[PDB]
RNA sequence: UUGUUUUCACUUUCUCCCCGCACUAAUGUGGGGAAAACUGGCUUUAUUUCUUCAAUUAUUUUUUUUGCUGAGGA
RNA sequence: UUGGAUAAGGUGCCUAAAUAUUCGCUCAUGAGAUCCCAUAAAAGGUGUUGGUUCAUAUGAACUAGCCCUGAAAAUGGAUGGCGCUAAAGCGGA
């Protein structure tokens, strides 16, 4: 409730929905970036091994990319450990193109922001 | 398949009822169907619809199961009925509606370029309800009675569209417009 | 997967009956009040 | 709004015609026809043992669909008139100076005087092969005729616009050169 | 495009389209020269068109009309116009492209027996209705004060008689060919003539 | 007879550009019988030739070529973007270009 | 009442200038568009532009709607029910052999033409120029000859 | 005060008949009737390569031809 | 800096990219043509299409899209220009 709230707020400025499974590994292992650097000082880096997720992560035996997706779909007992730690996506511009940016996905004429609900997937691996 | 020429609107149906509260234990559950251009705008019409007759919102309702009831035969050939309601700049203007297509999906869809053509009402000002069958002799519209006639003909004196592969800017002469 | 898809078809059946007396009632009450 | 107009029209049997790409062309008693009607969309369908036309418009919508009913009954009208000449009743009015008339060169070429009074020159023409002449029952009356209709037709309709003076009231001053009814030979 | 040079029949052409695909082709490199201007058709009431170039006829500059705008009376230079108002003439390409383009009124002496190509995009068959309301060139500019109208219909049915004349010469040659050919394909050894016939030769 | 071609002509066009800003590292190249990007794509990854004569020698030959590819389509009307070694110069826009054969 | 003779010699004579009538059970081949190659039935007509073509199992195309624009359709024709079925139309196919009597007109040979020529091979291509070189040595020894 | 259940009226044709009897756009039409149903749907049986096995979504695996780039030197 | 893909906006030429596809509307003897933006109103509209209500395929009334009159200013003149009408205009897809 209370994200959904504060991003309601800042829905047309952005367009968000459904990742699916197949959505979620695509953008973890070909765009999944991770903080691997000391507190504060993360120092953005490819994931490309499993030895910073152990040493983040090991103790509290969610260490793999494999744990990683395993958790990141099902929304288990570790949330904050996952998306903190997953560096924030920089995705492409989509490969075909947006329809309006300035019109709301859900208006009769063309438009993008708001909830695609389960049609960003398209979106997602379109721009990847 | 050809994408070109058709449209994106499916089949779904999908099922829930407003919340259950205190003061109401046990509330009636409801539905209705219609077909826009994706799931998610159909959801939106629907609620948006919900919130103009009754009082109830995503904030007081809720879903319990989502389905794909497609159609018996999409390649069959239909006549159906439904009602239609729009705005102009000065007003508010209702009527009926039929039309031949092969299915529901375009059946809807046919309708809003002709209004956006002939009055300029935008998507967002035409209100489509109560999708049902309509007869073929009950008809009054001009046009729809020879559809199904028993037999019929016209010339086809259409003006020729070739391919950008062949639609060549030197032409040796002078080209003719009967074809055939 | 006889079983299977005579209850889908039994289900998607509710529905055009529900969807059908739905109708009924519309028609009904538009010529109630029509005079 | 449909797809097919069209006009069945009755061929009398005092005429046989052939048509071609939207120019028909046709022999009646006084003569022969042939028409330019290049500007309309026009199909035709022609049978000559049974006879009968038959002009039609494909796709007809009423913007133009009135073309096709004046061209149809036009031409049912110029069968008509080349098969007996349309006789309209021109007469030719003087309030006080009786209308002077010079019939110059058979019915080519006629002049005009005596209207209100000026005394000069005034000569209007015709379509060749259209007469305009004296009907010698009444001297003020001349019995036009032609061949075609549309022959005839113009011809009633230039000759009015010949004379006309000014500073008279039209209301009080009646003057004019009339055309009041329509028969056949 | 790729020719040498093209000649264009600007009989029957709408005098927009035709000018867009000229400049189109003077820019690309190819150079272009247009025939028949006076048969140029241009949508619109011969009345509308008069109109317009009366507009631009009252329009010069009031201090000095020697620097005004050059209207211009042929039809050759009114197309010529256009295109120009359709390429940067102002650069030295767009002025080698505007050079590159050739107009004429009627067939002169070097144009007789050049094929003479048509562009279906700028027809008037194709790109107008045929219930709507167009104009001629050659009268819009002869209304406006050209006097050589009927001089060069003159000079075209002469030379439609004198073309008429040897098509009547190049047929008889071409359905002699044929049958010499006829008489040819039997002396061919088999093997080749089955070829020719499978491939359409 | 002699001088075989087996090569495609092609015509420069201007620069990969847009209104009043150019791009002179791709160059828009026309080709004799394409029309569509979809048979326009045939010609991906081909070597282009760029033929032209010098006023004096400079190898003992009036001639130079320079050389380069087509990179991909542009538009969907058969024209191609084709970067070379160099860049094209400006004076050479509407001259011939010899699409090969190889690779 | 029949009248026999003239009807017969006038439905002929008559050239009416449109022809093709547009009646169920005619063939046709696209003009425009990805499907212009194949070869499919006027199955029935739903408004002005939009028609249905339907091809046969053995041509082998699926059911389409396809605008009156970009059509050009054949001079045969079946007499099927109006709801025959994929189960009858491979029937009426082959009773009457639809495509045997089409192939045989100027544009059909055409394109059979053009379809055997484009894919020729380089071999054949070089067979055709020998050909054409030989058809003109005798082309201008007979016209030698005939002085 | 919901359900449930009941009646007729619907479709194919190059079918055929009669009247205007050729008035058809046609190798028919306007009207009134008979036909089976070669339309169609329904259930089966061995097979889906004689023939369709579509489209969308979810989950996977390849493939044709090619542009650009080569930091580093453990 | 090198490639790719896009945003806003465009794809008849100027100008890179659609004389693209598909469905309607409009003829203007001063058509119209991208927010800010470069003016237009009251009053008239049996053209087009679709309606609604009523009186036995028969007549009305309205209604609203485009177009028209209303609509006159001074150097010559500006949908940006050319020009465009089976739009290169307007409303969609």
């Amino acid at each position: 409730k209370a994200t959904k709230e504060m991003l309601k707020i800042v829905e047309p400025y952005v367009t968000y929905g459904y990742p699916t499974l197949s959505t979620v590994r695509k953008l973890l292992y070909k765009r999944g970036y991770v903080r691997v650097g000391k507190v504060r000082r993360y120092a953005r880096k490819k994931i490309q091994d499993n030895a910073d997720i152990s040493k983040h992560l090991g103790k509290y035996n969610v260490h793999g990319i494999e744990d990683m997706v395993y958790q990141l779909y099902t929304c288990g007992p570790v949330f904050k450990k996952v998306n903190n730690f997953l560096w924030a996506f920089k995705l492409k511009p989509p490969r075909k193109g947006f329809k309006a940016k300035r019109h709301a996905f859900n208006e009769p004429r063309p438009g993008d922001w708001g909830n695609r609900e389960a049609h960003i997937n398209e979106l997602i691996n379109r721009m990847i | 398949i050809d994408n070109s020429l058709n449209t994106n609107i499916h089949q779904y149906h999908i099922v829930g009822r407003a919340i259950p509260t205190a003061k109401d234990k046990n509330p009636n559950v409801y539905r209705m169907c219609i077909f826009a251009k994706n799931d998610t705008n159909a959801k939106s019409r629907f609620w948006y619809f919900m919130k103009k007759i009754n009082k109830l919102k995503k904030s007081n309702g809720e879903l319990l199961a989502c389905e794909q009831i497609k159609e018996r035969f999409p390649l069959r050939v239909k006549n159906y009925g439904v009602l239609l309601r729009y705005d102009s700049r000065t007003g508010t203007h209702n009527m009926y509606k039929e039309f031949r297509d092969t299915t529901k999906e375009g059946a809807i869809a046919q309708l809003y370029s002709e209004m956006a053509g002939r009055h300029r009402a935008r998507a967002s000002s035409i209100n489509i309800i109560r999708i049902s069958e309509i007869s073929s002799s009950l008809v009054r519209r001009p046009h729809i009675k020879q559809l199904l006639k028993r037999r019929l003909r016209f010339p086809a004196l259409h003006l020729p569209t070739l391919q950008k592969e062949y639609r060549k800017k030197f032409a040796s002469k002078r080209p003719s417009t009967y074809r055939m | 997967k006889q079983i299977q898809k005579k209850e889908l078809q039994k289900i998607n059946h509710d529905y055009y009956k529900g969807v059908a007396k739905a109708v009924k009632k519309k028609k009904k009450r538009e010529e109630k009040k029509a005079k | 709004k449909t797809i097919v107009s069209t006009q069945k029209v009755l061929i009398p049997e005092g005429v046989k015609v052939a048509i071609n790409a939207r120019k028909v062309t046709v022999s009646g008693k006084y003569g022969t026809l042939r028409r330019s009607f290049r500007h309309l969309p026009i199909d035709i369908r022609l049978n000559k043992l049974k006879k009968y036309i038959k002009v039609v418009m494909w796709f007809g919508v009423p913007d133009s669909l009135a073309c096709i009913r004046t061209v149809c009954t036009h031409l049912k009208n110029m069968f008509t008139g080349v098969t007996k000449k349309f006789l309209y009743k021109m007469r030719l009015v003087h309030a006080h100076f009786p209308i002077n008339s010079n019939i110059v060169d058979n019915n080519t070429r006629i002049e005009i005087r005596n209207y209100l009074g000026e005394k000069s020159v005034r000569f209007v023409k015709a379509l060749p092969g259209v007469v305009i002449e004296k009907s010698p029952n009444v001297k003020d009356e001349i019995y036009v005729s032609g061949a075609d209709i549309e022959n005839v037709s113009l011809t009633a309709a230039l000759i009015h616009q010949s004379v006309l003076c000014r500073n008279k009231d039209i209301r009080k001053f009646l003057d004019g050169i009339y055309v009041s009814e329509v028969t056949t030979v | 495009m790729y020719k040498k040079e093209y000649v264009i029949d600007c009989k029957g052409h709408l005098l927009g389209r035709l000018a867009s695909l000229i400049a189109k082709e003077l820019l690309n490199g190819q150079r272009i020269v247009a025939v028949r201007c006076e048969d140029i058709n241009i949508s619109g009431s011969l009345y509308r068109n008069k109109l317009k170039y009366q507009e631009f006829l009252r329009l010069r500059t009031n201090t000095n009309p020697k620097k005004g705008p050059l209207h211009l009376r042929e039809p050759s230079k009114i197309l010529w116009r256009c295109v120009r108002g359709m390429l940067p003439h102002k650069t030295y390409k767009g002025q080698l492209a505007l050079k590159k383009l050739k107009v004429c009124v009627g067939m002169p002496y070097p144009y007789d027996k050049k094929k003479k190509y048509v562009l279906p995009s700028a027809l008037r068959a194709f790109r107008l209705k045929k219930h709507r309301r167009y104009c001629r060139l050659g009268t819009l500019s002869s209304r406006v004060g050209w006097n050589y109208d009927t001089l060069v219909k003159k000079n075209e049915v002469l030379r439609k008689q004198v073309s008429k004349a040897y098509y009547k010469k190049k047929v008889n040659n071409l359905n002699e060919k044929k049958e010499i050919k006829t008489e040819a394909l039997n002396l061919i050894n088999p093997e080749q003539r089955q070829v020719l016939e499978n491939f359409g030769y | 007879l002699q001088a075989v071609r087996l090569y495609e002509k092609g015509v420069i066009l201007g620069y990969k550009r847009s209104q009043r800003n150019q791009d002179p590292n791709f160059t828009l190249i026309s080709i004799k019988n394409v029309n569509t990007k979809k048979h326009a794509q045939f010609y991906v990854g081909k070597r282009v030739a760029y033929v032209y004569r010098t006023t004096k020698h400079h190898d003992g030959v009036k001639i130079k070529c320079i050389w380069g590819k087509v990179c991909r389509t542009h538009g969907n009307s058969g024209v191609i973007r084709a970067k070379f070694k160099t860049h094209i110069p400006p004076k050479a826009f509407g001259d011939r270009v010899r699409i090969l054969m190889y690779p | 009442v029949e009248l026999t003779e003239e009807e017969k010699l006038y439905i002929s004579k008559k050239n009416l200038l449109f022809k093709r009538f547009v009646e169920p059970g005619r063939l046709c081949l696209i003009e425009y568009g990805p499907y212009a190659g194949k070869l499919c039935f006027i199955v029935d007509i739903v408004t002005i532009t939009r028609v249905i073509v339907d091809g046969a199992f053995i041509t082998g195309v699926p059911r389409m709607v396809i605008p009156l624009k970009r059509l050009k359709l054949l001079k045969e024709r079946i007499k099927i029910n109006k709801n025959c079925k994929s189960g009858f139309l491979r029937k009426t196919v082959n009773s009457t052999k639809v495509l045997e009597e089409f192939n045989n007109s100027k544009l059909g040979k055409k394109m059979i033409i053009k379809k055997k020529r484009d894919e020729a091979t380089d071999f054949e291509r070089f067979q055709v120029y020998f050909a054409k070189r030989e058809l003109k040595k005798k082309m201008t020894t007979i016209k030698n000859k005939k002085n």
